[PDB]
RNA sequence: GAAAGUUAUAAAUGAAGCGGUCUGGAAAGGCCCGCCAAAGACGGUAACAGCCCGGUAGUUGAAAUGGCUUUCCCUCCAGAGUGGAUCCUGAGUACGACGGAACACGUGAAAUUCCGUCGGAAUCCGGGAGGACCAUCUCCCAAGGCUAAAUACUCCCUAGUGACCGAUAGUGAACCAGUACCGUGAGGGAAAGGUGAAAAGCACCCCGGAAGGGGAGUGAAACAGUUCCUGAAACCGUGUGCCUACAAGUAGUUAGAGCCCGUUAAUGGGUGAUAGCGUGCCUUUUGUAGAAUGAACCGGCGAGUUACGAUUUGUUGCAAGGUUAAGCGGAAAAAGCGGAGCCGUAGCGAAAGCGAGUCUGAAUAGGGCGCAUAAGUAACAGGUCGUAGACCCGAAACCAGGUGAUC
RNA sequence: GGUUCGUGGUAGGAGAGCGUUCUAAGGGCGGUGAAGUCAGACCGGAAGGACUGGUGGAGCGCUUAGAAGUGAGAAUGCCG
């Protein structure tokens, strides 16, 4: 059988032009009154998946 | 090749290694695993993304998007391409199609602006970009939607 | 570029060939790799064994888990009974395979120039028998001094051709289409008419 | 196609036990006993050929001693002169001198006597 | 119900060397000469046979019964246009509420289909669907039934095939095997092949009650004599060359006299008084001679494999391109055909979209991701990963159908 | 072919090879004795390979490739 794509992280990460992996930042839903507004104004942008992880995580999305 | 004297490619063909059949091999009793592990064990190991019980990467980031049922995407062509076509010639779709620049027409024809081109050409495309449209103006030639 | 013959043994005048088939720098190695490709899709693969579910008995455990002073058991038909399972051996299985259609056509060419180059290639008018007679055959392949296991290549002539030679232990007839890698290969000599020639330029 | 195992496991455990011929007992016998028979006779061997040296070098400095001491001389001092005067002549030959040529071991002794004074 | 043809179930005919000679128990083998072949497949015959035998290629043959295909016989048959006033077109159903299930779809924004229980239409100026639903448009007529081929499997019969096994293997079973044996029963379930070409299977004599032997005889071989080809190791003995009854020994190794031999001939072989040094193998451990584990000994068997995907390295073909899949064709071939599809050549954004750019942003600001700064793709081989028992053996337990109150 | 620096090693990484069964092609030996088996004081850096003699009584190597039921001293391992 042809392995099977995760799909839990297929709905949050996306693939780069240079086959790297981008996503967002996590502390983003419901205690806004508690970090300020350059927390806030940094964590709304997206990120990059880090080496560590890519290790990790790459057949997970191979096909995604 | 008198089949008595093969030799094939040098570097193409490799010895397949068989583990556990000795120990003046390297890989004898334990056969490359190390020491009484789960990773030790037959058929042992863990999942892909697993990190042994702490929460993983994808479950601490949030989702994001939908996707559009009605999205559409273009077959996209240069300009440089457009430079093998003999000038005064009416380029069409389907010149496109059996010249083999064109696999498939995704859902149209796009022309970009990649490149230069020097030559009177006529055009017909689905869609344009601006500065597609006056690289190929700037040329002589004209530009209509089909 | 070659001189052609007759059924008689004499010689008829010339005849040319396509450089860009006979003519070319053979690739040995593409060559290699046809050969063992043709040849490992000629096997048929009917082999197996069975596991430690399929031989017949066992679910029963022998004796208890401890207490007994032996060691732990747990069926008779364990791999290291004596009439137990295999292991892991053989299974049904499949091993063809076929190169790019490129290189399957780079390496006809190249093995076909290759016996233009040691002169083992014998190109003559016409090859016919009014009724099968081995006897005949033979006669011609002394006329034509081959002495040796030959690949006869034919077209529309006369099919008392394919009767009267497959008597013959190193002699193999085929119809100009059926032109294989692996057949020219086998066999030491290639006498081919000038039909045959002519249906082996137009394919490639 | 099924390789099954004849003709080779038996060569090659009858060499091991040829190779213990003469080992008391089952050690001669037996496949398991003479294995580790041939392995710690190897182990020995292989010890036993650098302590062969010590051993020869330590009875050629005993025979030098015995034989120095009758002219008056320890093997010390036999050996201090013997460097002192420039002879060069190792203990093998020296021991050789010492026990079937009395007479050129004494006139090296006498040379050696000479260089310390 | 007949006629014809074909086929299945017995079979007939079928070419060419007693060739010479050597070894041999025996020629099919070696050497020197011939022939047949639409027949050089296979097996047997005193060792390896195209020309010795059964046969093989080819050509023939069916009284009888069955299958198949045509033809006759036999049987049975209305189909077009125009108006369509008026009538018909599947009722306790279609749907709806409640409770469940099937749909990739877990009640969800839940269309579609089915079951139980209640309520309950319209009927051509009619009804359903297009993923809640309404309007418009498009497509289609439920609540009756039947239908070959393309597809799945093999207890069987015929003809064959194998980089499948070769008596601990291959079916549990190559042999009077689901037998012997075990259990109240359901049920579990073995071991066991080989004289020789041909029984020519040892007339007769001797010891003995017999068995068993020693001669004799047959045979190429009896050290092939009824577990009978070969006949390893553990294990049990007989004879002898060197050593051994004042010695403390993981049994050897290094030095070494004495005695006895004579080789794949080379600074050779056997045994060794005496001297120095020296606490087995494995596993598991910070650390084992370990008073921690395993093994009585010998022999056989016994553990990283295969299929389909992912990724990376090596090799080969083509190269801004590369490549076919199912299938047709054919000899369980090789070409040829097959461009549907897949990867690459353009990215950015949740998306509309824009595009060598794009998104955020009021911004031509700054910043993120990209281009500049372009090599991919098909096949094979090595490493690793995923789904599969997945490296081999090992639980206590759980569920489903049955068999047991002869204790 | 030379100069310099090196060559203890468990888990483990990398490389080069020996040997077994089967297949294909070339080329061989064998009733004037094949495989197997027994004994030797021979050869190679290792896994290993020859030669000679006895027993045996009909099959077996070599070279270049290919494919694996591919090598056992231990599992209170299974069978004899
Ligand atoms: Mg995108
Ligand atoms: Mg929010
Ligand atoms: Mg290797
Ligand atoms: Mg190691
Ligand atoms: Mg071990
Ligand atoms: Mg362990
Ligand atoms: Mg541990
Ligand atoms: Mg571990
Ligand atoms: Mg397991
Ligand atoms: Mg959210
Ligand atoms: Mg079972
Ligand atoms: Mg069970
Ligand atoms: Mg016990
Ligand atoms: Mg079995
Ligand atoms: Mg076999
Ligand atoms: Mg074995
Ligand atoms: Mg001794
Ligand atoms: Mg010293
Ligand atoms: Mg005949
Ligand atoms: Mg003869
Ligand atoms: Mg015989
Ligand atoms: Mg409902
Ligand atoms: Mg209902
Ligand atoms: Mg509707
Ligand atoms: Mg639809
Ligand atoms: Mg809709
Ligand atoms: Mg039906
Ligand atoms: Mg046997
Ligand atoms: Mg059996
Ligand atoms: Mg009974
Ligand atoms: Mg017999
Ligand atoms: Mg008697
Ligand atoms: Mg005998
Ligand atoms: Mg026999
Ligand atoms: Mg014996
Ligand atoms: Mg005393
Ligand atoms: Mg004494
Ligand atoms: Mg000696
Ligand atoms: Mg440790
Ligand atoms: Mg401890
Ligand atoms: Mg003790
Ligand atoms: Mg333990
Ligand atoms: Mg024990
Ligand atoms: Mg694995
Ligand atoms: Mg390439
Ligand atoms: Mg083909
Ligand atoms: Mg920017
Ligand atoms: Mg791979
Ligand atoms: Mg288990
Ligand atoms: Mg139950
Ligand atoms: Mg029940
Ligand atoms: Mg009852
Ligand atoms: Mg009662
Ligand atoms: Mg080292
Ligand atoms: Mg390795
Ligand atoms: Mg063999
Ligand atoms: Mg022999
Ligand atoms: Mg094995
Ligand atoms: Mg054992
Ligand atoms: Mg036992």
């Amino acid at each position: 059988p042809k392995m099977k794509t995760h799909r839990g992280s297929a709905k949050r990460f996306k693939r780069t032009g240079s086959g790297k992996l981008k996503r967002r930042h996590g502390f983003t839903s419901h205690m806004f009154a508690n970090k300020s507004q350059k927390q806030k104004r940094k964590l709304r942008k997206s990120a990059m998946v880090s080496a560590g992880d890519f290790k990790r995580i790459r057949q997970m999305v191979a096909k995604m | 090749m008198k089949l008595h004297e093969l030799k094939p490619s040098e570097g193409s063909r490799k010895e397949r290694n068989r583990v556990g059949r000795g120990t003046g091999s390297g890989n004898g009793k334990t056969s490359g695993r190390g020491h009484k592990g789960q990773k030790a064990r037959s058929g042992g190991g863990v999942r892909l993304g697993f990190e042994g019980g702490q929460l993983p990467l994808f479950r601490r980031i949030p989702k994001r998007g939908f996707t559009n049922i009605n999205r559409k995407e273009f077959a996209i062509v240069n300009l440089d391409v457009l430079n093998r076509f003999e000038d005064g010639t009416e380029v069409t779709p389907e010149l496109l199609i059996e010249t083999g620049i064109i696999r498939n027409e995704k859902s149209g024809i796009k022309i970009l602006s990649d490149g230069n081109i020097e030559k009177k050409l006529t055009v017909k495309a689905n869609k344009f970009s601006a500065a597609a449209k006056e690289a190929i103006e700037a040329a002589g030639g004209k530009t209509e939607v089909i | 570029k070659l001189s052609l013959l007759k059924q008689d043994g004499t010689n008829a005048g010339e005849i040319t060939l396509n450089d860009t088939v006979f003519g070319i720098e053979p690739n040995e190695k593409v060559v290699v790799d046809v050969i063992l490709s043709q040849r490992a899709s000629l096997r048929q693969g009917t082999h197996k064994v069975k596991n430690r579910s399929e031989v017949r008995g066992g679910g029963r455990k022998p004796w208890r888990q401890k207490g007994t002073g032996r060691a732990r058991q747990g069926s008779i038909r364990s791999p290291q009974w004596r009439g137990g399972g295999v292991v892991f051996g053989p299974t049904p299985r499949s091993y063809a395979y076929k190169l790019p259609k490129k290189v399957r056509r780079l390496a006809i060419k190249s093995i076909l120039s290759s016996k233009v180059n040691e002169e083992k290639l014998v190109v003559l008018e016409g090859l016919t028998f009014d009724a099968p007679k081995t006897k005949e055959f033979a006669a011609f392949l002394k006329n034509i001094s081959v002495d040796t296991k030959a690949l006869i290549v034919v077209a529309g002539e006369s099919e008392n051709v394919e009767l009267s030679a497959r008597n013959l232990q190193g002699i193999t007839v085929i119809p100009a289409e059926s032109i294989s890698v692996l057949e020219v290969a086998k066999h030491d000599k290639l006498i081919i008419t000038k039909a045959a020639v002519e249906k082996v330029e137009e394919v490639l | 196609p099924r390789v099954k195992g004849g003709t080779v496991t038996r060569k090659r455990r009858k060499k091991i036990v040829k190779l213990a011929k003469g080992y008391y007992g089952s050690k001669h016998l037996l496949f398991k006993v003479a294995n580790q028979a041939v392995m710690k006779s190897y182990q020995y061997a292989y010890r036993d050929r650098r302590q062969k040296k010590r051993d020869f070098r330590r009875l050629w400095i005993a025979r030098i001693n015995a034989a120095a001491r009758m002219q008056d001389l320890s093997y010390s001092k036999l050996m201090h002169g013997l460097k002192l005067a420039g002879i060069d002549i190792n203990r093998k030959m020296l021991a050789d001198l010492a026990v079937n040529d009395i007479a050129s071991f004494n006139t090296l002794a006498d040379s050696a006597k000479k260089a310390l004074a």
